[PDB]
Parts: C-alpha cells; sequence; structure tokens
C-alpha cells in the first residue's frame, strides 16, 4: 500500500492534532485547495483552527501584518488560547481574504501616490526649518534650527514639549525607550530623558557642529563638520566614555551609521568610508559620488547613498562595488532610507521620490521602471524623513511636517 | 551504557543510551519506570531501525527545515511515512515528528484538489453544490 | 543655510 490520506488517517487514530501540523506548513492558496479535497480535509482545517493559525504566523513573521492587526484591531482576535466570545474558524476563514486586499489597496495606494496628507506647522521663531525628526505609533519628536526639541502628539498633531539648552540648531537626534540624544551647530551632544525632558549628560568633544548621530546596544557614534568621527560606549544615559576617534575623511563627516561588523561614514569629501565596528580600524573606502554625500543608511550588505550630484547610489559594502545608480532628482539628494520593498528619498526641491528597491537591485531592469512616484507637497529643502508599510513622515525647510497616509486614505 | 528496546515483533536492539532517550517515551519508560528491556507493541523492527538511524544520524539533534539527510532518509512510500509519523508520536521524538509532518506538507503544497486526491487516493466526497461554494469563496487566491 | 552638511568642493 503506496498511498495514505494522511489527513484522514490520523483523526482516525485519535491523532487529529498530527494532521493540524501538517496542515500548518501550507500557505493560503494550497490551505484552500486542502479544503476541497474531501470533507474530512475539510472538517479537520475547519476545526483545527487552521486559518487562526495562519493568520497568528503571518503576523508572528511579516511586520506588515502586525501592523495592520493593530491599526484594524482584529489582533484582539488572536492568541488568548481559549475562544472566551470563540470567535468561529469561518470567521478567521474569511478574514484571510479581507487582509490580503487591504494589503494590495496599500500597495497601490502607493504606486498611485493616493495619502491623506496632514501639516504641522511647527511655528518656529526666528530660524525657521526642521533638520532631523524621528516617530512612533504615540510621537513624533524633532529637531529645530531655533535649536529647540518639538514633541508633537502623532494622533492630534498637538505640541506636548520643547526641550530647549542646544545653542544652536538641532541637527540630528535619535531616541529610545528612555532617551533623546541630539547634536547640535553648538558642536554638544545632548542626553535627554524622553519622558521628564530632564538634561541628563552633555558630551563636549567636536570642536565644530555635531551633524549625525546613531546609538545601539551600548555604542553611539558621532561625527561632526570637524571631519572626525567618535565611538562612545554608552553603559547608561550618564555612563558615556570615548572609546575611539576616527580621522578620516578630507571634509565635514555629514552621516554615520553602524551594526555589529561595520561602522559607515559619508562626508563632503564624495566617499563613504566603511570602519570595524569591534577594532575600529578601517577597512575600506566606496568612492564614486561625483559631488559630496548628505545621506546614507546602510543594512546587511547593501549601503544606500544620496549626493549634491542628484543621484542615489546602491553599494555593496563587501566588495565596494555600485549596483545602481538611481538618477532623476532635479537637485541634491538630502534625505534617504529603504526597508526591503522601497527606497524614499528627499531632494534640495522639496520633493519626495518612492523607489523599487527589489528592481533597483535587478540589473536588468531598466531606470524607466525604479522611480515608482514623485510627491509635492514640500515648499522646501527636504532634510529628513521616516517610513514604514503605512507612512512617510518628512520634514523641510519650509518649517512643516507631512504625514503622509497610505492605509487611512479619503 | 546500552539498553534493550524491543521491537511489536519481538525482535531487540541494543542502543546507546544517550541516543535511545532522543525518545522522550523511552527516557519515561527507562527512567520513571525502569523498564528494562523497553517493550515498544506500536513499532516494529522495520520503523525501529529507520528511527534509531534518525537518532544516530542526529547525534546532536540537528533537523534545521529539511537537511539533505534527512530528504534522502524520507525517499520512502507513504506507507512507510505514515509509519514513521505513527512511531514518532509514540516515541515523542519532536524533530522527526517534524521533518515527517513537513515531507507530507511538502506533498500537498502547489496542487489542485483533484492533483492531492490522486497523490493520497481521495473520493472527492462534496456535492457538486457544496463545491462550487467552496471554489467560489476561495477563488480569491487565484 | 543648511547647517545639516557640508561638502568640500
Ligand atoms: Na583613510
Amino acid at each position: 500500500m503506496l498511498q495514505r490520506d494522511f489527513i484522514t488517517a490520523l483523526p482516525e487514530q485519535g491523532l487529529d492534532h498530527i494532521a493540524e501540523n501538517i496542515l500548518s506548513y501550507l500557505d493560503a492558496r494550497s490551505l484552500c485547495a486542502a479544503e476541497l479535497v474531501c470533507k474530512e480535509w475539510q472538517r479537520v482545517i475547519s476545526e483545527g483552527m487552521l486559518w487562526k493559525k495562519l493568520i497568528e504566523r503571518m503576523v508572528r513573521t511579516d511586520p506588515l501584518w502586525k501592523g495592520l492587526s493593530e491599526r484594524r484591531g482584529w489582533d484582539q482576535y488572536l492568541f488568548k488560547n481559549r475562544p472566551t466570545d470563540g470567535p468561529p474558524n469561518s470567521f478567521y476563514r474569511s478574514l484571510y481574504p479581507k487582509i490580503i486586499q487591504d494589503i494590495e489597496t496599500i500597495e497601490s495606494n502607493w504606486r498611485c501616490g493616493r495619502h491623506n496628507l496632514q501639516r504641522i506647522q511647527c511655528r518656529s521663531e526666528n530660524s525657521k526649518g526642521v533638520y532631523c525628526l524621528q516617530y512612533d505609533d504615540e510621537k513624533i519628536i524633532s529637531g529645530l534650527r531655533d535649536n529647540s526639541i518639538k514633541i508633537w502628539d502623532k494622533t492630534s498633531l498637538e505640541c506636548l514639549k520643547v526641550l530647549t539648552g542646544h545653542t544652536g540648531s538641532v541637527l540630528c537626534l535619535q531616541y529610545d525607550e528612555r532617551v533623546i540624544v541630539t547634536g547640535s551647530s553648538d558642536s554638544t551632544v545632548r542626553v535627554w530623558d524622553v519622558n521628564t525632558g530632564e538634561v541628563l549628560n552633555t558630551l563636549i568633544h567636536h570642536n565644530e557642529a555635531v551633524l549625525h548621530l546613531r546609538f545601539s546596544n551600548g555604542l553611539m557614534v558621532t561625527c561632526s563638520k570637524d571631519r572626525s568621527i567618535a565611538v562612545w560606549d554608552m553603559a547608561s544615559a550618564t555612563d558615556i566614555t570615548l572609546r575611539r576617534v576616527l580621522v578620516g575623511h578630507r571634509a565635514a563627516v555629514n552621516v554615520v551609521d553602524f551594526d555589529d561588523k561595520y561602522i559607515v561614514s559619508a562626508s563632503g569629501d564624495r566617499t563613504i568610508k566603511v570602519w570595524s565596528t569591534s577594532t575600529c580600524e578601517f577597512v575600506r573606502t566606496l568612492n564614486g559620488h561625483k559631488r559630496g554625500i548628505a545621506c546614507l543608511q546602510y543594512r546587511d550588505r547593501l549601503v544606500v547613498s544620496g549626493s549634491s550630484d542628484n543621484t542615489i547610489r546602491l553599494w555593496d559594502i563587501e566588495c565596494g562595488a555600485c549596483l545602481r545608480v538611481l538618477e532623476g532628482h532635479e537637485e541634491l539628494v538630502r534625505c534617504i532610507r529603504f526597508d526591503n520593498k522601497r527606497i524614499v528619498s528627499g531632494a534640495y526641491d522639496g520633493k519626495i521620490k518612492v523607489w523599487d528597491l527589489q528592481a533597483a537591485l535587478d540589473p536588468r531592469a531598466p531606470a524607466s521602471t525604479l522611480c515608482l512616484r514623485t510627491l509635492v507637497e514640500h515648499s522646501g529643502r527636504v532634510f529628513r524623513l521616516q517610513f514604514d508599510e503605512f507612512q512617510i513622515i518628512s520634514s523641510s525647510h519650509d518649517d512643516t511636517i507631512l504625514i503622509w497616509d497610505f492605509l487611512n486614505v479619503p | 551504557p546500552s539498553i534493550k528496546l524491543q521491537s511489536s515483533d519481538g525482535e531487540i536492539f541494543e542502543v546507546d543510551v544517550e541516543i535511545a532517550k532522543q525518545s522522550v517515551t523511552i527516557k519515561t519508560m527507562l527512567e520513571d519506570l525502569g523498564m528494562d528491556p523497553v517493550p515498544l507493541p506500536n513499532v516494529n523492527a522495520a520503523i525501529l531501525k529507520k528511527v534509531i538511524q534518525w537518532c544516530t544520524h542526529h547525534k546532536d539533534d540537528p533537523p534545521d527545515d529539511i537537511p539533505v539527510w534527512d530528504q534522502e532518509f524520507l525517499k520512502v512510500d507513504q506507507g512507510t511515512l505514515f509509519e514513521l509519523i505513527l512511531a514518532a508520536n509514540y516515541l515523542d521524538i519532536k524533530g522527526l515528528l517534524d521533518v515527517t509532518c513537513k515531507t507530507v506538507a511538502n506533498m500537498i503544497k502547489g496542487k489542485t484538489p483533484e492533483e492531492i486526491r490522486k497523490t493520497f487516493n481521495i473520493k472527492n466526497d462534496f456535492t457538486e453544490e457544496e463545491e462550487a461554494q467552496v471554489r467560489k469563496e476561495n477563488q480569491w487566491c487565484e | 543655510l543648511d547647517s545639516g552638511i557640508h561638502s568640500g568642493a
């Protein structure tokens, strides 16, 4: 006997759960097929709660599914072991295609550039403009040319705090659960309590404007107009020691990123430089930009950079090869981020571009196909943006923060 | 040491205890019940060999996905594969149960219901009505 | 204007 109906045979053995485990591996399309094989298969899928289980597996893997679970509030039907109110299998079976529909209309919104736009006037004092920002579900924190940090309610767009202390423009910031960290034209880095807004530390070191910083896992890196990168052990907000100074660039170091392996610096001197995170020794230079580099992000093997030459470049950090040049911005590329699906760039002409990342990395793909959308709502240079599966938030010389919503569209 | 396992059909196997205890069932029978030998009325010699082999070759139980060895190990008829799932569950060997299950899953993925039926020898027991209803309900994934 | 970046020209 060369054939056995596993999904029937196991229940007949009293071993329903095993049959369920088998089906639990299937993707939606295959699971649908399995339902149609015969009544006993349908019965096992239905009573084994396989669609609830699948949706949970999508949420546990895909942050998009995670996101939607929260924003749509069908997360409240997931996990929680026992039924309780007991939404039946039929419900979760009905929901899966509605999530897929949801998802496709989101992608369509990005592609066709349908969005809800909300505009925060940061009502800056004399000096106008918003050089940096970071957000979460609850708030947007921003750094301004008037030397202030402003915190915005994410929902109401009200201003909740205004931190003052820097004697120059706030050029870069990053925050976590515990602190905000900022670099200013005044050459200081300041650590603030993310809640009380109390100054916890001030790093005196850079001789000139501090242009970028990043911290993670008890390590902080700063970089300055003084052409230096500083690497800090960051035990706590108050226990922050200078580990090494990397001097390397012939001009201002405008941006710095890193992970476990590599620190990545980019400069007005037209170079990206790679350094060992562990040894702080130089590794390799990534040259090719025809002009200064204003912005960069590093993740995995991929460095993406935006230049005064009006191009974006994609690099492999291991051989330092440029994989793709992206042309279309008519001015300097002043900020840039990416995830797995796309690149979002901002330029000095106040325009924001959205690029197919996977297409950019396919060397067969024409330039023709690479820019999905051009978003024109700023009336000044774009200094900073952050985005996720659902939105862009951008800040600008025009003294505005823009929320572009591709989920809650009208 | 070694310890005696007794197949459903009488045959004894002297197995390194370290390897044998990959089976939680066998662990429990040795430790809580002082069984010597260890009867397996549910598992025959044929299959028990295959299991010992699988535990031996997983000396350091590394079943990540389906490793290359496991694929060739599991190139057996559906009958044997089933007998392996039953035995894995009876002996409580998670890794073996996990590969055997993913192997049947792989025999289901990417096939039309009809294609699946022919694979496992299953009769369509749906009314033409009931079937049209589900076909409609599921058409979103094509 | 733009204190956030510098070139070298
Ligand atoms: Na050098």
